[PDB]
């Protein structure tokens, strides 16, 4: 993971666990 | 919708996780 970037190819449930990971890891700045 | 426009752009092309990361 790497919020100052990332670029992901992700769909549907994957796309949401990728969302609710990054929502929820937003612990790093 | 704002999500299934994410939703179809990322699996076409991709997104950042930093634009999941400001709709959530």
């Amino acid at each position: 993971d790497s919020w100052m970037e990332e670029v992901i190819k992700l769909c549907g449930r994957e796309l949401v666990r990728a969302q609710i990971a990054i929502c929820g890891m937003s612990t790093w700045s | 919708q704002l999500y299934s426009a994410l939703a179809n752009k990322c699996c076409h092309v991709g997104c950042t996780k930093r634009s999941l990361a400001r709709f959530c």
